[PDB]
């Protein structure tokens, strides 16, 4: 149901434009990289405390010592990637402040699309292409779409609206 | 036919090449580049058994 | 006309990644 | 190469290089226009060449007169139309009586101006009578359709030119007979909401009688 | 060893009942290959061949004579590098290369046998001749080239014309170009116009589909091939329901090629993480720091800042 | 001394800031290539037929598309699965309305990003660490891998591709969805679960180390300046955070080992991309979806209808208008 | 060191008569034994070899590249008139005279005696001038000189030299012993060496010699 | 096109080349080491 619940934002509202949306997927995926690089990078640039290969039996959770080397991974990242960290205080804070972020930039656009203040469609793409024909972008594309999955699911979706229609009003593509 | 083109799709010739032109420039990097390295193992290890692994 | 404020603005984006990459603080140790 | 020097080559050895889009070359057969028999015959492999299209620039630059424009093919090769054949009877003193009924007769392919704009069109010689004496063997084809009737416009909405053959070189003994092409067609309108374009059409052809 | 098992293969295709080859007319046939070619460069110029379409890597094989050839060339090769390596031993230009160890002998083989796989599934997937139409069923292009075939002489056969059809859009619906000016099938097959199947190619003659044979020349074979194909054409599900996501339970049927190639390519790019694991991990141990830095001795602490 | 001594230890030395290594001098020449190919092309690139059904498509800056709906198009299908680099077009007006661009900057950019896995770890064996920086990309190498390389190949066109553009990425996804239904697809699901749970395990992890740093400072000041850089002395009470954990779920889902919890956040959201990696590799071979087409039936014989019932028909209705001026046979695509 | 002394890498393995003949122990590089008809017990008679033996191979290299290079460059993408080396000499009589490379507005030959005299001339100077010592270096080593002709000098360290002489001797003698195969099939099969091995790797097994077999039967 | 042609094959196997014989020049020794 969560799943007609997703194809019904992307057929009615168009849910995938908002650019409040877009702050949401940068600050779940950008967690979900940043989980990842911290892992692979702490336990990576792990320190020598053990005597065996099997390096999770060296860790005396009592200890006033580290356990990896901040300024080797610190090197490591600045001669890759150019600007790295070097306050872990501050990475963890970062690490919070993410997806929070991320999370309540996309609460305010579903607030803007549930008083139907959708990211719809603009104005200059739509006048430029009702007066030249072939203009044909993938935004006129998923506009295009977008009406071909709201006049086929809505019938059987929504039966109080009690409404059947004839074959010729659906978009048919002719003969697809 | 109207305009020029080389017409090297689907040909099935290897390396890609279609003039012997073409063809001596592969040997013409590779061997130099060889002869530079041969000269630079002057100053690296050679050695016997003196292996670098367990 | 509103093409050149979208290079414009991707060319700044590119230059303050390139500041940022080079004119960085060094970090220094203890 | 020629028609048997074409088809001794296999289909491995013809696909990836481009020899597939050319008409036969004919060997010497100059002038031999006393040696040609009459008969209601027909055509084995009726191909035409393209090699120049040239589009009427209605954009003045120099005055009120305009000239045709030499440009660049887009799509990739994708034309010389093969396979035609109808009913082709060589008369008395040499009038070609040219009739054409089957056969891949429409090739659409797009051509740009210099000045950045691109112009589709069709390359049709479908259902042409050419009744003449070897030099003009004129009358006109039909141009069907640019796209159907069942085109989908972008948003879910909704004649007949001029040909000039002739002959340069004939084979008396199987009828191979080679020539030279000219034609002006319309270019597409998208219905009326473009003006149309004149688009001239140069290259050679080739027939085998039977 | 696998000079040795590559040579039953060569003895069975020469001398021992035969192999089923899939280009023999009148339908497939077990035939005995009687001239093996083993042109150096012909064979040879399968390994070197672009691996994009139309020309293809050695998935493009398409002889058997050629496969048997090749599989002598190789009994050749791999007794002679065991007769190499039995009486030699490594030059210093590969002793000082390599990571001598144990673990790193497994890390080169699971490299390799990673890049196996991914042969092996585009293998499966495109081939027909070493993986016949008639045991492992159509192939990707051959379903598509199947439907225009079989709806072409479906409507043939009715009195419209299989040439000037103009289509929706001016290109043909049913005969079109290629892009190198071959005459093809058209609607999405001109994606597929590489194809090359047995019921297809006596149909086919020099530039590609022949008008004449295509209005005389139908085999009933053909025809049977051809209505069999876009029936059985590769759509699975992994609930084995046949067809298209939108399409009703109606087929049991997923085609053993998707299987196959997505089982082997899963299997291969497992292989290939395995081999970026143990490539590091040997080398690392072989240098001595496979088990972390050292707090004493610090690489780092040594070097300049970068500022 | 001699000229290739000089340059090899130039090219690795550990001094030079943005490291090069010997997998740097194919990643660094290619991606800049990829990168000085997308910028022109992001802008100034002719409208180009993605369908070869002689419908040119704009993508460019310049022909009346913003930041959002400007992207580069894929090549087109009459292209197909061959090889069509620059000198086998006639002209540059010629390559660029066959999907010239993508055919370039795809194939460099793959390069690139193998080449980049192998610089990571490289430096990491100059610098005397544990190599596994590398496993750890493997995950989004395979997901980009999967939709431009293998997928292209599954589906023989290079049109089906994802297209170089946020409003053409979308594009892609709604008409793979219509064609393949990834959402009832165990892989994609476990994917899903791999990116939610990479979230709540940043978040979680960032909360539990910042609510629990020494007090080095006052309360004028930053709070990030009790971290002197390059010290020995833990900053973070894991003793507390991990009783305050304890105390809050569970005492045996413990996982009191730091560097067991440092595994788990490695081998948690990049395990949850390589099963989505797969799944496009497999949905590129025809392997389809779930399917619970008209399941729930009574006892006469009638069909009722299910959530599956109704993403049925939103699936028919991107079916029956994706590629619209294209298919006419009635079925693949 | 391995290539030559008292354990050297001899001429049958282990089957070269258990011993070394007793006139020749190391001590020169190219030493494996095999004087089996002894024709060089004396030292100076042996001398006279050395000195005869290099130079032979000095030629021998030169003139087996001369005949590798234009059957190469010809088939590939230029033009010669006729690249093989029989039919090499006679290019001057050809249409124009010889045209080197296939250009006629570089040296364009003609005028063969005076060539011939121009080649009696220069070898005449430098076929003496090994023998003495005259211009650009004085006559120190009948074979090996190593002066202002040998600019890259390579032969300062002893050991290093010692090894390049051997290496100069082993592939002196390949190419003699390939340039006497130039010559055998030459007088064979009358084709160019090139395009026999052409002809060769088409049909290993038919085109091998033994079809060209019967050609001298009485 | 095949001025380019030439030059693009240059520059590809200059590269290729310099990877080949960079690794084979003597690499799993200039590492910090023990
Ligand atoms: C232990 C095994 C072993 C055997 C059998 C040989 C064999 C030989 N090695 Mg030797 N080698 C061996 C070990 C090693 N060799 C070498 C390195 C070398 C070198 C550098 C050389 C040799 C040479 C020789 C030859 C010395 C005698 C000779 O001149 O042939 C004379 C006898 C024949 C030629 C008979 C050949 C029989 C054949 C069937 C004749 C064909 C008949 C035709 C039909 C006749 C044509 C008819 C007419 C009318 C046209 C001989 C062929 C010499 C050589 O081959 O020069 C050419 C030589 O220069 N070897 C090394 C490295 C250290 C070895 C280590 O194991
Ligand atoms: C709820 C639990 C929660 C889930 C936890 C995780 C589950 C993992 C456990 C393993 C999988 C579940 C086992 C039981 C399901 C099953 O298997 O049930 C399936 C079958 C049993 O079902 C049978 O499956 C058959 C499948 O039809 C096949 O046979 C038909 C005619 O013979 C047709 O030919 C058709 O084309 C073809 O699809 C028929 O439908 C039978 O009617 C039906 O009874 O068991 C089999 O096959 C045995 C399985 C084969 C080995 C699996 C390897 C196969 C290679 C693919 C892996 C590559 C990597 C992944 C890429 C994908
Ligand atoms: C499959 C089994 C196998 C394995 C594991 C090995 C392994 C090895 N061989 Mg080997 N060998 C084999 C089969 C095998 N061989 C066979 C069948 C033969 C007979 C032809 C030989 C003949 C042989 C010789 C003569 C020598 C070795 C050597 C070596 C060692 C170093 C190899 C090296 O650095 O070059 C790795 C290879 C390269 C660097 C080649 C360049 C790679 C380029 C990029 C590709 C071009 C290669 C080729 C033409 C492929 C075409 C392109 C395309 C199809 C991909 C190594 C232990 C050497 C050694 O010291 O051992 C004694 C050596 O001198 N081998
Ligand atoms: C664990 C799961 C698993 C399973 C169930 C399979 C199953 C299969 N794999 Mg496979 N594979 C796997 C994992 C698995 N694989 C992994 C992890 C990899 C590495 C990525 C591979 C790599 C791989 C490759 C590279 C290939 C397969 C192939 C195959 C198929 C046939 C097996 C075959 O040809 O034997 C292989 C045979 C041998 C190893 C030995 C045979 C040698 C003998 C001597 C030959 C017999 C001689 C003669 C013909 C018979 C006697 C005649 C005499 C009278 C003369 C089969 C469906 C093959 C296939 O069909 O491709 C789709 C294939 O090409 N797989
Ligand atoms: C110009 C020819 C020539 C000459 C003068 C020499 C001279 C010498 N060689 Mg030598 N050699 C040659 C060519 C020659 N080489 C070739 C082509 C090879 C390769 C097969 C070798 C391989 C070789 C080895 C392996 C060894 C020598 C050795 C020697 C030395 C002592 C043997 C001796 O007395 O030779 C006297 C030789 C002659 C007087 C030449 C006679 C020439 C006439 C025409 C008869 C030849 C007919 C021929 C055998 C027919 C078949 C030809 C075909 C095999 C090419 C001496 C300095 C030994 C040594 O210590 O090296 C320094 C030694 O162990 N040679
Ligand atoms: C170690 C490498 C192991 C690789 C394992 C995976 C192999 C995948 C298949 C690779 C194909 C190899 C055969 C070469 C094909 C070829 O060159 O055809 C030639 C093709 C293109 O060539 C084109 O071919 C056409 C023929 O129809 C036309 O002639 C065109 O004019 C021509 O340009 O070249 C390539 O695209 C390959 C270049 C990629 C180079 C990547 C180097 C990466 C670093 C290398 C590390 C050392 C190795
Ligand atoms: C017609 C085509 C036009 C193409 C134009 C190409 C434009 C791009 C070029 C890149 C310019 C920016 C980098 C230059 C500065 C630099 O070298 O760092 C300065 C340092 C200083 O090094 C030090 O450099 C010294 C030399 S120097 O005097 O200081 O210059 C040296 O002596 C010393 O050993 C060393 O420590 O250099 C290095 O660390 C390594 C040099 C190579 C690294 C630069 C290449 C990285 C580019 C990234 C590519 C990916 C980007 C993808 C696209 C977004
Ligand atoms: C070798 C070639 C490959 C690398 C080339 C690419 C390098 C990318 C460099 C990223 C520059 C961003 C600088 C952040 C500003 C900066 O300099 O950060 C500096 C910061 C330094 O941390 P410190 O420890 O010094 O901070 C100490 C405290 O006092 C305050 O934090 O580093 C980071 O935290 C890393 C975060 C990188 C996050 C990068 C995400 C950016 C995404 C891209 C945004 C632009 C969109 C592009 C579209 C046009
Ligand atoms: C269609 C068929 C396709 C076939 C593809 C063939 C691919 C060939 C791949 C070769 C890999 C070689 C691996 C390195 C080999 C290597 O390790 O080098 C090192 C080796 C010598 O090593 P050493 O340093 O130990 O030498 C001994 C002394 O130096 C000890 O101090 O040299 C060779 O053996 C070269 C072998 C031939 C190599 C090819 C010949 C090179 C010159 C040819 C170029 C002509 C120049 C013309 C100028 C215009
Ligand atoms: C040691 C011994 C020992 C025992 O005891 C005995 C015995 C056995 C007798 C002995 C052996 C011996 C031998 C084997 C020998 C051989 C030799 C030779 C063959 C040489 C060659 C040698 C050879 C040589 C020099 C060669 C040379 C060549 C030349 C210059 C060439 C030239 C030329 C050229 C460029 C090209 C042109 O177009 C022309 C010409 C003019 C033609
Ligand atoms: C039967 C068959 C055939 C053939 C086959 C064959 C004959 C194969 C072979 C193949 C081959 C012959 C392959 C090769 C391989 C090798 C390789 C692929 C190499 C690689 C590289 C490496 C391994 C290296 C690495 C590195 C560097 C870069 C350098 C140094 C060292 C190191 C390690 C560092 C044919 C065609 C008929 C088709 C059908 C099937
Ligand atoms: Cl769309
Ligand atoms: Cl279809
Ligand atoms: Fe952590």
């Amino acid at each position: 149901a969560i799943f007609r619940f997703i194809l019904f934002f992307q057929g009615f509202h168009n849910w995938t434009l908002n650019p409040f949306h877009m702050m949401g997927v940068a600050g779940v995926l950008g967690a979900a990289l940043l989980c990842a690089i911290h892992g692979a990078t702490v336990e990576n640039t792990l320190f020598e405390d053990g005597d065996g290969a099997n390096t999770f039996r060296a860790f005396n959770p009592t200890q006033a010592e580290e356990t990896y080397s901040m300024v080797t991974a610190n090197r490591f990242w600045s001669q890759i990637f150019g600007v790295a960290f070097s306050n872990k205080r501050w990475l963890h804070f970062f690490m919070l402040l993410v997806p929070v972020t991320g999370l309540w930039m996309s609460a305010i656009g579903v607030v803007g699309l549930a008083l139907n203040l959708r990211a719809y469609d603009f104005v200059s793409q739509e006048i430029r292409a009702a007066e030249d024909p072939e203009f044909e972008t993938f935004y006129t594309k998923n506009i295009l779409l977008n009406e071909g999955i709201r006049a086929w699911m809505a019938a059987q979706d929504q039966p109080h609206e009690r409404l059947v229609f004839p074959e010729e009003v659906l978009p048919r593509g002719n003969a697809l | 036919l109207v305009d020029e083109r080389m017409n090297g799709d689907g040909t099935g010739r290897p390396f890609g090449v279609n003039d012997p032109v073409l063809g001596w420039v592969l040997l013409g990097v590779f061997g130099t580049m060889w002869a530079i390295w041969f000269i630079g193992q002057k100053d690296l290890g050679d050695f016997e058994d003196a292996d670098d692994g367990l | 006309m509103e093409a050149l404020v979208y290079t414009f603005l991707l060319v700044g984006t590119l230059g303050i990644i390139f500041f940022s990459i080079f004119f960085r603080d060094p970090p220094r140790m203890i | 190469l020629t028609f048997d020097e074409i088809q001794g080559l296999t289909y491995l050895q013809v696909k990836g290089s481009g020899i597939a889009n050319t008409c036969p070359v004919l060997e010497s057969g100059t002038t031999n226009l006393k040696e040609l028999k009459a008969g209601s015959y027909k055509l084995e492999n009726f191909c035409i060449e393209p090699t120049s299209f040239t589009v009427k620039e209605e954009s003045q630059f120099k005055g009120g007169e305009t000239e045709f424009v030499k440009t660049k093919l887009m799509t990739r090769l994708t034309y010389t139309l093969d396979a035609m054949s109808g009913s082709f009877k060589v008369g008395s003193d040499g009038s070609a009586e040219l009739k054409e009924d089957d056969g891949i007769d429409y090739a659409a392919t797009t051509v740009q101006l210099p000045g950045g704009e691109r112009v589709a069109f069709l390359f049709t010689i479908k259902q042409f009578d050419g009744k003449g004496t070897l030099d003009n063997i004129k009358g006109d084809f039909l141009v069907p359709s640019y796209r159907g009737s069942s085109f989908l416009d972008p948003k879910g909405r909704g004649l007949k030119g001029s040909a000039v053959f002739s002959v340069a070189k004939v084979d008396p003994v199987t009828g191979e007979i080679a020539g030279v092409f000219e034609s002006i067609q319309p270019s597409d309108t998208d219905l009326g909401a473009k003006p149309p374009k004149d688009i001239k059409v140069t290259g050679l052809w080739y027939a085998q009688l039977k | 060893m696998l000079g040795l098992g590559a040579w039953l293969l060569v003895w069975k295709a020469m001398y021992f009942g035969g192999v089923y080859d899939t280009w023999a007319p009148g339908g497939g046939d077990v035939r005995v290959i009687t001239n093996p070619t083993t042109n150096a460069a012909v064979i040879f110029g399968y390994l070197v061949k672009s691996p994009f379409g139309g020309d293809g890597w050695i998935c493009s094989v398409d002889n058997m004579e050629d496969i048997i050839g090749g599989h002598i060339w190789i009994g050749t090769l791999e007794i002679l590098g065991g007769i190499w390596h039995i009486y030699t031993t490594p030059w210093p230009w590969a002793r000082r290369a390599f990571v001598w160890s144990g673990e790193a002998y497994l890390s080169y083989s699971l490299g390799a046998i990673g890049v196996m796989g991914f042969i092996a599934c585009c293998m499966s997937w495109f081939n027909n001749t070493a993986y016949p139409s008639e045991f492992y069923g159509p192939t990707g292009p051959e379903a598509s080239q199947s439907q225009a075939f079989t709806f072409l002489v479906r409507d043939q056969r009715l009195g419209a014309n299989v040439a000037s059809a103009q289509g929706p859009t001016g290109l043909g619906k049913y005969l079109m170009r290629s892009p190198t000016g071959e005459i093809i099938f058209g609607g999405e097959t001109m994606r597929f116009w590489d194809f090359r199947g047995p019921w297809l190619e006596p149909l086919r003659g020099p530039n590609g589909l022949d008008l004449n044979k295509l209005k005389n020349d139908i085999q009933p074979w053909q025809e049977r091939r051809a209505a069999e194909y876009m029936t059985h054409a590769p759509l699975g599900s992994l609930n084995s329901v046949g067809g298209v996501a939108t399409e009703i339970n109606a087929v049991n049927f997923v085609s053993p090629r998707s299987w196959l190639a997505c089982s082997h390519f899963c299997l291969g790019f497992f292989f290939f993480i395995g081999h970026l694991w143990h490539a590091g991990r040997a080398r690392a141990a072989a240098a001595g720091f496979e088990k972390g830095i050292d707090r004493f001795d610090e690489p780092v602490l040594s070097m300049r800042p970068l500022d | 001394s001699s000229l290739w001594a000089r340059f090899c230890e130039w090219i690795t030395s550990t001094e030079n800031r943005l490291y090069i290594g010997w997998f740097g001098v194919i990643m660094i020449p290619c991606l800049l290539t990829a990168t000085s190919v997308f910028i022109i092309a992001f802008i100034a690139a002719p409208p180009v037929d993605i369908d070869g059904i002689r419908e040119p498509v704009s993508g460019s800056l310049l022909y009346g598309n913003n930041i959002i709906t400007g992207a580069v198009i894929p090549t087109s299908n009459a292209i197909g699965l061959h090889f069509y680099p620059i000198w086998e077009a006639a002209s540059l007006d010629e390559w660029l309305y066959n999907g010239g661009p993508y055919q370039l900057i795809v194939c460099h950019f793959l390069l690139g990003v193998y080449c980049y896995m192998g610089r990571e770890w490289e430096l990491s064996f100059r610098l005397g660490m544990r190599p596994w920086i590398a496993v750890a990309y493997s995950a989004p190498v395979a997901a980009a891998s999967a939709v431009f390389l293998v997928y292209p190949i599954g589906q023989g066109s290079f049109s089906d591709g994802m297209p170089l553009g946020i409003s053409g990425t979308f594009n892609f996804m709604i008409v793979f969805q219509a064609e393949h239904n990834i959402l009832m697809h165990p892989f994609h699901m476990l994917g899903v679960a791999g990116v939610f749970g990479g979230s709540l395990f940043s978040a979680m992890h960032g909360s539990l180390v910042t609510s629990s740093l020494i007090r080095e400072t006052t309360e004028n000041e930053s709070a990030n300046e009790g971290y002197r850089f390059g010290q020995e002395e833990e900053t973070y009470n894991i003793v507390a955070a991990h009783g305050y954990f304890g105390r809050l779920i569970f005492q045996y889902a413990s996982f009191n080992n730091s560097r067991s919890l440092h595994f788990f956040l490695a081998a948690w959201p990049v395990i949850g991309i390589w099963f989505t990696a797969l799944g496009l590799s497999t949905m590129a071979f025809n392997l389809n979806g779930f399917n619970f087409n008209q399941s729930v039936v009574d006892s006469q014989g009638r069909v009722l209808n299910t959530w599956a019932d109704i993403i049925n028909r939103a699936n028919l209705g991107m079916e029956v208008m994706h590629e619209r001026n294209a298919h006419n046979f009635p079925l693949d695509l | 060191i391995e290539f030559y002394g008292p354990n050297r890498a001899k001429w049958l393995g282990p089957y070269s008569e258990n011993a070394t003949p007793a006139y020749l122990t190391g001590e020169f590089p190219g030493d494996y034994g095999w004087d089996t008809a002894g024709l060089s017990a004396d030292p100076e008679t042996f001398k006279r070899y050395r000195e005869l033996e290099l130079i032979h191979a000095r030629w021998a290299m030169l003139g087996a590249l001369g005949c590798i290079t234009p059957e190469l460059l010809a088939k590939s993408g230029t033009q010669f008139g006729e690249a093989v080396w029989f039919k090499a000499g006679a290019q001057i009589f050809s249409e124009g005279g010889l045209d080197y490379l296939g250009n006629p507005s570089l040296v364009h030959a003609q005028n063969i005696v005076a060539t011939l005299a121009v080649q009696v001339i220069l070898m005449g100077l430098v076929e003496g001038y090994r023998v003495n010592g005259g211009p650009a270096g004085e006559g120190l080593d009948p074979l090996y000189p190593g002066e202002s002709f040998d600019p890259l000098g390579l032969a300062d360290d002893p050991d290093t030299f010692a090894e390049l002489k051997v290496k100069e001797i082993k592939n002196g003698r390949l190419a003699m012993f390939s340039m006497f195969g130039f010559f055998v099939q030459a007088i064979v099969t009358g084709k160019g060496p090139i395009q026999n091995l052409d002809d060769h790797l088409s049909n290993p097994t038919v085109n091998n010699a033994f079809a060209f077999a019967t050609k001298f039967t009485p | 096109m095949l001025t380019l042609k030439i030059f693009v094959y240059t520059v590809v196997t200059f590269f290729v080349c310099l990877f080949i014989f960079g690794f084979l020049s003597n690499d799993p020794a200039r590492n910090p080491g023990k």
